[PDB]
């Protein structure tokens, strides 16, 4: 069980760790988060008490190093930074744990929520969507734009998601215009799965990561990307039986975990009604369709 | 974006553009079967592709054979329209290719956009005008070449005949839409009007009668009376 030690908490801030969150008051004696389950990626995120603008946060995997948070009063945010001296990450942590100035990642043992949300998410792929290679961890915030958003302005601070566009030459084979626009199986299976993502786990991983960026940071381009990747599968007549089943599970936990009050902005009416009621896969998302109907029947 | 009464004069500037209308592409007669069920039988159709500036009409005849063995014909027809318009553009020399294509029904937007991905610099636009191009099959010579075709065929016309020698494109289009609007609201009367005086003939290389300027004003007036009337007969006013 790993630990993220905070130097200090000089400004009042709501701290999130995966789907958990807690309020820290200005200069409260807070020194980090302990008992973080190894074996998963994690996200630690922040919303300043004074400026609800800019939710920001860091994707990390504890196995890839010792990381700690220290507020930077110049740049005005809580920064993640790696402690190379390992006899410091132990000594510093033990002292703070001994003084019990660390909150406990409060996993319920029956709870598989985080695993189900991050099943296919892998840090090596995050670091290629979020380009900044001197850091083992990856910064995301509410305002970052996606590579495709910049096509339609700073590239170094972009989310380099896989560009999907249904009215593009990549998506439409010359001479199969109608076939390929109404049944995107070509685009899904040959272009994206076999060609770009290599396998469904990399596809699902990016999908899951985009959703989590939409949810935790209200990142609009991530929400576009999550819906696009859903829509491509739903609009494909031919999808591996295993992808459909796993998709229904992925989406179910994403919809389950979404704040009931954020549905208006994070959920795209057109895509969901199409996936669940019009698309080829209308009948293949039983769990997702049941939770959607019972939790947000307004949208449909 | 979309095309309407405000940006109406854009049609007659010097950017090449085409209207595409697909309302006569997929045409059916509906009938009873021996067993008392209903069936359709398709009849030949056409894509109406018009340059409103020059009057050149590119009339692509849709032969019923294109539908054999096909499902969801009404949807396929929009995609067949798009394929044929795209093929037409590709066949034109570059300096003749349109800079815009305006579809008269918004359902054509996606099919044409996808068929024209190779032409990113051609804008595909809808319109809010309620243009009467469906009445094109009420022009006898157009209907005639369509019904007689036995294979796919592209026939070129100038829908303005020789009018541009005497009037502007703007005025030419206005006359054309007035004639077609009349043919659409009451075909019988519109046609009675156009041929009453048997001394005004249609030249072999033309579609409409050879009216003098003065005779066109009378004609045009008669068409407006018909259109207002039919609007009364239809709303009682
Ligand atoms: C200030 N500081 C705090 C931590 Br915790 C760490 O591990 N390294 C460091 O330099």
């Amino acid at each position: 069980m790993n630990t993220v030690p905070f130097t200090s908490a000089p400004i009042e801030v709501t701290i999130g760790i995966d789907q958990y969150s807690f309020n820290v008051k200005e200069n409260q004696p807070f020194h980090g988060i302990k008992d973080i389950p190894i074996g998963h990626v994690h996200v630690i995120h922040f919303q300043h008490a004074d400026n609800s603008s800019m939710r920001y946060g860091y994707w990390f995997d504890c196995r890839m190093g010792n990381f700690y948070i220290q507020y930077d009063p110049k740049d005005g945010l809580y920064k993640m930074m790696e402690e190379r001296d390992g006899a410091k990450f132990e000594n510093i942590v033990h002292n703070f744990k001994e003084r019990q100035m660390m909150v406990s990642y409060p996993k319920i043992d029956e709870d598989d929520t985080w695993y189900n949300l991050t099943e296919f998410v892998q840090m090596d792929k995050i670091r290629k969507i979020v380009r900044k290679d001197e850091n083992q961890f990856s910064y995301v915030d509410s305002s970052m734009t996606t590579v495709q958003e910049n096509e339609l302005s700073d590239p170094a601070h972009s989310l380099n998601y896989t560009v999907i566009n249904f009215k593009s030459r990549e998506a439409i084979r010359p001479g199969h215009e109608m076939e390929d626009f109404l049944d995107k199986s070509y685009y899904l299976n040959t272009v994206m799965l076999q060609g770009i993502f290599k396998n469904s786990s990399n596809y699902f991983g990016e999908l899951q990561f985009a959703f989590l960026n939409a949810m935790f940071f209200g990142n609009y381009g991530s929400s576009l990307q999550w819906h696009a990747m859903i829509e491509l599968i739903c609009s494909s007549a031919t999808v591996p039986k295993h992808m459909l089943d796993k998709l229904d599970e992925i989406l179910y936990y994403q919809i389950k975990t979404l704040p009931e009050q954020y549905s208006d902005i994070l959920l795209n009416e057109r895509v969901w009604n199409i996936c669940l009621y019009s698309s080829f896969q209308k009948n293949s998302l039983h769990n997702t369709e049941k939770i959607m109907e019972n939790k947000y029947p307004e949208l449909l | 974006g979309a095309m309407n009464s405000s940006n109406y004069a854009e049609l007659f500037n010097n950017d090449i553009k085409l209207f595409v209308d697909d309302t006569n592409v997929y045409r059916v007669t509906v009938h009873k079967t021996f067993e008392g069920n209903v069936a359709t039988k398709a009849i030949n159709g056409c894509i109406f592709t018009l340059n409103p500036k020059t009057g050149h009409l590119f009339l692509k005849i849709i032969h019923t054979s294109v539908w054999a063995g096909q499902k969801r014909l009404s949807q396929l027809a929009k995609w067949k329209t798009a394929e044929e318009v795209s093929a037409l553009v590709r066949s034109l020399p570059k300096e003749e290719q349109p800079k815009q294509i305006i579809v008269t029904r918004k359902a054509m937007l996606d099919p044409l956009e996808v068929h024209m991905l190779d032409f990113p610099n051609i804008a595909i636009r809808p319109t809010e005008l309620r243009l009467p191009f469906s009445a094109a099959m009420s022009i006898d010579k157009l209907s005639d070449v369509v019904m007689k075709a036995t294979e796919p065929q592209m026939v070129l016309f100038n829908i303005y005949d020789d009018w541009l020698d005497r009037i502007s494109s703007y005025t030419a289009f206005s006359r054309l839409t007035l004639l077609l609007r009349a043919l659409k609201t009451n075909e019988e009367s519109a046609k009675m009007i156009l041929l009453s005086d048997p001394t005004i003939t249609i030249k072999s290389y033309h579609l409409w009668p050879s009216f003098t300027d003065e005779q066109w004003i009378t004609i045009e007036s008669q068409m407006r009376d018909l259109i207002l009337t039919e609007y009364g007969r239809k709303y009682n006013v």
